[PDB]
């Protein structure tokens, strides 16, 4: 539903100013996939001159102390790795604060249950609702819409049976295992392809992004491999090389062992 | 012999890490202090080229005296009269060979090891460049020896007929160097439960003399070579390590 370039300009209209703490990002300290995804999210905010924070978060209780204490210049927020599974309006206790809300949250996740009260009901929590993880499933959608509406015994029991069957569908979702669909550090590169900054170093933070989940994780690495074997061929200096000059970093595919 | 100088002469001039290049700044600061040596880290050879280290690892006795004349053609591109032959000191860290297992396979191969030094000796003199005249012909010449393989590998010729070995060394025009003759004992934590601790004897060149006191823990990078003096068997040689580069610890 929300793509990237319309949401990228939504972060530059409210952050390019004189004060420093205009946006704040939060990083989980464990996912290596969440480490490369912020290392190339500083380079994107260094060439456009926006001032920021980079705060690491370990626990789940440490997110509550850091968030519920320091709220003066939140003209934006950002959150990488966390926020996929647990309902944020019900956990941070956020209420309506004035369309044209004072605070945006842009979660980035790599997990299975979408947690429908974050994606839908997006008053302030901007989703990540392109069909990558979403896959455009409709049975989740209408059951969420045919619930929030609150001879009369005949239809209301039929409504109660409709209450009874629809939560059965909501127990087919929200009853599932948490694994990884896409890596995070391939998703931000799809944002860097549209804006127009893809160096050679901003490619080296995806090969470290989507090799962390090859060895010890599920392998979607077999489906993310033909997309990175072409972005290496595209940015290549020449066919035949000079004989090993002390400059010229050259990354190139090679038969490598396990 | 030919053109392997130029494959090394480009290595000193053109080796360069990120911003400041080392072997034209280590060769210049060791002439102003009058130090006359150089220290090659051996990992930087094989990163620059593998064909050079392939020759050096196979037959080291004939190529290191070719690199010593490849330095003294570069120090005349910096100073511009007496510049002697430079000395090559190298160090690395691959894998220690323990002192007990030195087979007959490691003859003339770069070998590093470790141990405790027992004793030293008094200094001596070896000749590098000497001047010869014949007794009857009085035909002068000059033999310049630079290779080191202890007794005799290069000697006087037999004719410039004249008699058996008509040659005299003249002591008024020559150059000389030093030798040191250490001894080295293995570390007692590789315990010989039914054996005594063995030992070897090394040699040292002109710029490693008087560097180490008896009783330290050293690591020594050298050429495991052989010599055949009779100072007990038939066709028996004796082993010794020609040191080129002693990497001691902090002396403490």
């Amino acid at each position: 539903i929300s793509q990237f370039s319309e949401a990228y300009n939504k972060i530059l209209r409210n952050s390019s100013s004189h004060s420093s703490c205009q946006l704040v990002i939060f990083v989980s300290c464990l996912n290596i996939d969440a480490l490369c995804a912020t290392k190339m999210l500083s380079l994107l905010f260094k060439k456009q001159l926006v001032q920021s924070q980079i705060v690491p978060i370990f626990g789940y209780s440490e997110l509550r102390r850091h968030y519920s204490q320091l709220d003066d210049n939140i003209n934006s927020l950002l959150l990488v790795g966390f926020g996929g599974v647990i309902d944020l309006e019900a956990f941070l206790e956020i209420d309506p604060q004035e369309q044209s809300f004072r605070r945006d949250i842009y979660v980035l996740d790599a997990h299975r249950p979408w947690n429908l009260d974050n994606i839908f009901g997006s008053q302030i929590i901007q989703c990540f609702d392109d069909g990558t993880v979403d896959d455009t499933l409709g049975e989740q959608k209408e059951a969420y819409y045919k619930l929030l509406e609150l001879n009369d015994l005949s239809k209301r029991k039929q409504r109660k049976k409709q209450i009874h069957e629809y939560e059965g569908v909501l127990e087919e979702y929200y009853s599932q295992g948490t694994t990884v669909v896409n890596s995070i550090s391939a998703q931000i590169y799809s944002l860097l392809s549209a804006i127009g900054e893809t160096n050679l170093s901003n490619l080296w933070l995806n090969i470290l992004g989507t090799t962390s989940l090859d060895i010890a994780y599920a392998q979607v690495y077999n489906r993310l491999y033909p997309l990175l074997q072409d972005e290496v061929k595209r940015l290549t200096p020449s066919s035949r090389n000079s004989v090993k000059t002390p400059d010229t970093l050259t990354l190139n595919i090679q038969p490598d062992y396990y | 012999n030919t053109e392997i100088i130029k494959s090394f002469k480009n290595f000193i001039l053109e080796f360069r890490l990120d911003s400041q290049f080392i072997y034209r700044d280590q060769l210049r600061n060791n002439i102003l202090v009058k130090n006359y040596s150089l220290t090659v880290n051996m990992e930087h050879l094989i990163g620059y080229n593998e064909d050079i280290y392939k020759k050096l690892s196979d037959e080291p006795s004939d190529i290191i005296p070719l690199f010593e004349t490849a330095i003294t053609q570069v120090a005349k591109r910096i100073s511009i009269n007496s510049l002697p032959t430079f000395q090559l000191i190298l160090n690395s860290n691959a894998n220690q060979i323990p002192l007990r297992d030195l087979d007959s396979e490691h003859v003339s191969k770069i070998v590093r090891l470790s141990g405790i030094i027992i004793s030293t000796s008094v200094l001596s003199s070896r000749a590098t460049y000497l001047s010869i005249m014949c007794r009857n012909c009085r035909h002068t010449t000059s033999i310049t020896i630079n290779n080191f393989n202890t007794g005799n590998t290069v000697s006087l010729p037999r004719s410039c007929n004249c008699g058996p070995d008509p040659y005299i060394i003249i002591h008024e025009s020559s150059k000389f160097i030093d030798q040191q003759f250490l001894k080295l004992q293995e570390i007692p934590e590789l315990v010989p439960v039914g054996e005594m601790p063995r030992n070897l004897t090394m040699t040292c060149d002109r710029y490693l003399t008087n560097k180490v006191i008896p009783g330290t823990r050293v690591t020594i990078v050298g050429i495991y070579s052989i010599y055949n003096s009779k100072n007990s068997g038939v066709a028996i040689r004796t082993p010794y390590i020609k040191i080129l580069g002693i990497q001691s610890d902090v002396e403490t």
